[PDB]
């Protein structure tokens, strides 16, 4: 996260972190239930083997909310193409259940018709992660959040040097140097309604980070709600 | 605005206009109250709520 605020105790409990073979986190995630984690599809080609850590706020210091889980069944969208990043969605079924607590909680999956009319018409959303603090920078040792406004789809298409598909949406600022970045990838974009946070987006991509006239591109989770629902059985 | 468009039909969470009349539903880990509008947590740490506890 370039700029923004840091997640205090219990503020971003749905945040998951995918850690490679050398203990280091490479991607973000979202807790959907005690067995399931939501992430971007492109995170699967980052490393050959990974696990999921929950309740982390500091990569250096062991927190006490930290717990590591092994991924059992990896489910990727069979239409994900890495040339357009279309269908950038993946589901991770864990071997052992997640204990919900301080810093560890799931995020609600919304209903398709309601979210489009209610959550998508809200002013802002919240993105969080352990990503880069600058475009050229390094991973953040601390968990950070940012209030990202929903960007009009018409302006979203005109700013992008790449295709914006139906399964994507724009969020962020025009010039204000605040955005998500590399490492935040696959992390949570949640929207608040009556002090309850619902999953709306997955951190997918952006032309660099915090560039003027560019926005954060997020996987439109609402276009995949039936697909995720099917996954959360076996 | 009308119904679900006007103040979410007075639902805590999901709203759908089921025969003009508003019918509310809740996310997993919640249960619908007797008023049919509120969402009540099943246990500790339900989805969506910040765990300041
Ligand atoms: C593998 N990983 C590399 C880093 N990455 C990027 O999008 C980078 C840095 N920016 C970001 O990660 C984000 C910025 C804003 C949000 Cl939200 S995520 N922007 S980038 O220009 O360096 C970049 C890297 C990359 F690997 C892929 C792409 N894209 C963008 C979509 C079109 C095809 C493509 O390869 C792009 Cl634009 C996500 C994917
Ligand atoms: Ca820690």
């Amino acid at each position: 996260i370039v700029g923004g605020q840091e997640c205090k105790d219990g503020e971003c409990p749905w945040q998951a972190l995918l850690i490679n073979e050398e203990n280091e986190g490479f991607c973000g995630g979202t807790i959907l239930s005690e067995f399931y984690i939501l992430t971007a599809a492109h995170c699967l080609y980052q490393a050959k083997r990974f696990k999921v850590r929950v309740g982390d706020r500091n990569t250096e210091q062991e927190e006490g909310g930290e717990a590591v889980h092994e991924v059992e069944v990896v489910i990727k969208h069979n239409r994900f193409t890495k040339e357009t990043y279309d269908f950038d969605i993946a589901v991770l079924r864990l071997k052992t259940p997640i204990t919900f607590r301080m810093n560890v909680a799931p995020a609600c999956l919304p209903e398709r018709d309601w979210a489009e009319s209610t959550l998508m018409t809200q002013k802002t959303g919240i993105v969080s992660g352990f990503g880069r603090t600058h475009e050229k920078g390094r991973q953040s040792t601390r968990l950070k959040m940012l209030e990202v406004p929903y960007v009009d789809r018409n302006s979203c298409k005109l700013s992008s040097s790449f295709i914006i598909t139906q399964n994507m949406f724009c969020a962020g600022y025009d010039t204000k140097q605040e955005d998500a970045c590399q490492g935040d990838s696959g992390g949570p974009h949640v929207t608040r309604f009556k002090d309850t946070y619902f999953v709306t987006g997955i951190v997918s991509w952006g032309e660099g980070c915090a560039r003027k006239g560019k926005y954060g591109i997020y996987t439109k989770v609402t276009a995949f709600l039936k697909w995720i629902d099917r996954s959360m059985k076996t | 605005r009308k119904l679900c468009s006007l103040d979410n039909g007075d639902c805590d969470q999901f709203c759908h206009e089921e025969q003009n009349s508003v019918v509310c539903s809740c996310a997993r880990g919640y249960t619908l109250a007797d008023n049919g509008k509120a969402c009540i947590p099943t246990g500790p740490y339900p989805c969506g709520k910040q765990t300041l506890e």
